[PDB]
This record gives C-alpha cells, structure tokens and sequence, in this order.
C-alpha cells in the first residue's frame, strides 16, 4: 500500500 | 491563459496549505508580532525545558534519548507534517489531479523535500530556524554542535537559506515558484511527461509575470531564481548521503514508513 497514494486520494 | 488569476489561485491555496508564512515568520524573527516570542532551544537543558510545549510532543512517549536523538525524531514528526501540507497544496494546483495517478506520486515523490528546504528558508535567519509553528526557535549553533553525522544536516540549508533569503521573495512569489518545482517534467520514470510539461509552462509564465510585477526593481530575478531550483537538487542528494550514513551506523533509527517510501528507489 502506497502512502503518498493514501494522501493524494484522501478527501 | 490568465496568468494573474492563477496565481491569485495558487496563493490562496497557499495560505490555506501552510499555517506558518513567511510573512507570519518574519513578523515573528523582527520581533513585530504581539504574541509571545518563541521558546529558544540552544542547548540540551533548554531542549528538555521547552519540548513539552513543542508540537512533535505529541509523538514522544522511555527511557530518555541523548541530544543528537531527540533531535532527530523531532524532525523526523515535522518532515511528515510538511509533506501532507506540501500534498494538500499540490492537490489545488490546476491540473495535477487529473494527471495519471502514478505520475502525482512520482511527481511528489521526488518534489516535496525540495520543497521543505524552499519552505525551510522562509523560517531562518543566518543564526537559528522558527520550529513548531514559531512557537520556538532552534540555534543553528546548537544544531551545527550535535555529534557527527548530525551536526552536519542543518548547515547546508542555513547556506542555502542565506544566499536565497537575499532574494527577498514573499508568500505570493513562493506559492508559484512551488508549484513549478512540483511540476517538474523530467522527474526519473515519469509515464507522460507532455501534460506535466503543459501545465509548468502556465506555471512558469506565471512566475515571469508575478516576479516581473511584484520586483520591478530586480531585473533577471526569475532568471536568478530558476538557477536555484537546481541548486535545491544538489541539496537532497547531499542530504540522502547524510541519512544513509546514520542508516548504516546508528542503531534503532528506522525512518518514518511515509519517509522510507519517498527515499526508497529515489533516484
Ligand atoms: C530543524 N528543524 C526544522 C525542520 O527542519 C527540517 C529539516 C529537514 C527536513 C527533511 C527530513 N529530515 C530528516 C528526516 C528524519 C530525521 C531527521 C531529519 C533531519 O533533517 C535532521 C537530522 C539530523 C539533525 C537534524 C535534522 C527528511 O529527510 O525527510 C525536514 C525539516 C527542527 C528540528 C527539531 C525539531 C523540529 N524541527
Ligand atoms: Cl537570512
Ligand atoms: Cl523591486
Ligand atoms: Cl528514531
């Protein structure tokens, strides 16, 4: 799992 | 098209981004402020003195750790909480969410900590750094004493921060000019770099436009700024090369997971 994913989908 | 309108954009989203300005940051280092003057951390007594009313508090539980340590994982807590502000910036810039998800990450990837040391520069001056929203102020004495390879990190972002404070750009001029260095279309294994090029072609016009309205006095200072951008770059690699000495030499010192990924495979 990719966090910078997790921030860059985050609302 | 509308170059004004864009970075009236982007500096809104700034302010929204980015609690401590540098404006805000140097109402507080000329002393013309009304709240209270940061804690000073110039030692290891007033270290221990004042990290109960510093932010990164909330992540120290232990046994207590020397100087160059704490020091470290303070950091560490404020490096992750300048990436989500850098990511919820880079979110409004017009454009990047529509670009291939994997090409924001990439873009992220190997933009933010050029970013913080920009960013970095607006809370120094040539003898200490503003940390915890300029709640305290940490010496770059104090810094540069910390046993080695810690006291190393800090000295060349003073340095840098020097020479490009000198150019006396404001909040407005650095939201567009973060924005350029996010966009950076030549980022190592970007998938399409067109649109990514596309769009730092508005930005830098942008740039142009606000550096030319906002400094008439200064002639060639977007030229002067865009030869930093490249200086910026040099910084990071120097920087990796001081995380991988304490990588290999200091015990129980794991990075953050959110830092281990940005640095994984960079470059
Ligand atoms: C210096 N300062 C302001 C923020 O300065 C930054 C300076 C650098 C960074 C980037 C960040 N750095 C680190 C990441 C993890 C641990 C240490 C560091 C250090 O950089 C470090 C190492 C040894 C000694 C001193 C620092 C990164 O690479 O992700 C982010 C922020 C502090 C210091 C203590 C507490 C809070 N505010
Ligand atoms: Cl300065
Ligand atoms: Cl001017
Ligand atoms: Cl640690």
């Amino acid at each position: 799992p990719s966090l910078l994913k997790k921030l860059l989908l985050a609302p | 098209a509308d170059l004004r309108a864009l970075a009236k954009h982007l500096y809104d989203s700034y302010i929204k981004s980015f609690p401590l300005t540098k404006a805000k940051a140097r109402a507080i280092l000329t002393g013309k402020t009304t709240d209270k003057s940061p804690f000073v951390i110039y030692d290891i007594n007033s270290l221990m003195m004042g990290e109960d009313k510093i932010k990164f508090k909330h992540i120290t539980p232990e046994q207590s750790k020397e100087v160059a340590i704490r020091i470290f994982q303070g950091c560490q807590f404020r490096s992750v909480e300048a990436v989500q502000e850098i990511t919820e910036y880079a979110k409004s810039i017009p454009g990047f969410v529509n670009l291939d998800l994997n090409d924001q990450v990439t873009l992220l990837k190997y933009g933010v900590h050029e970013i913080i040391y920009t960013m970095l520069a607006s809370l120094m001056n040539k003898d200490g750094v503003l940390i915890s929203e300029g709640q305290g102020f940490m010496t770059r004495e104090f810094l540069k004493s910390l046993r080695k390879p810690f006291g190393d990190f800090m000295e060349p972002k003073f340095e840098f921060a020097v020479k490009f404070n000198a150019l006396e750009l404001d909040d407005s001029d650095l939201a567009i000019f973060i924005a350029v260095i996010i966009l950076s279309g030549d980022r190592p294994g970007l998938l399409n770099v067109k649109p990514i090029e596309d769009i730092q072609d508005n930005l830098l016009q942008a740039l142009e436009l606000q550096l030319k309205l906002n400094h008439p006095e200064s002639s060639q200072l977007f030229a002067k700024l865009l030869q930093k951008m490249t200086d910026l770059r040099q910084i990071v690699t120097e920087h990796v090369q001081l995380l991988q000495v304490i990588k290999k030499t200091e015990t129980d010192m794991s990075l953050h997971p959110l830092l281990q990924e940005i640095y994984k495979d960079l470059y």
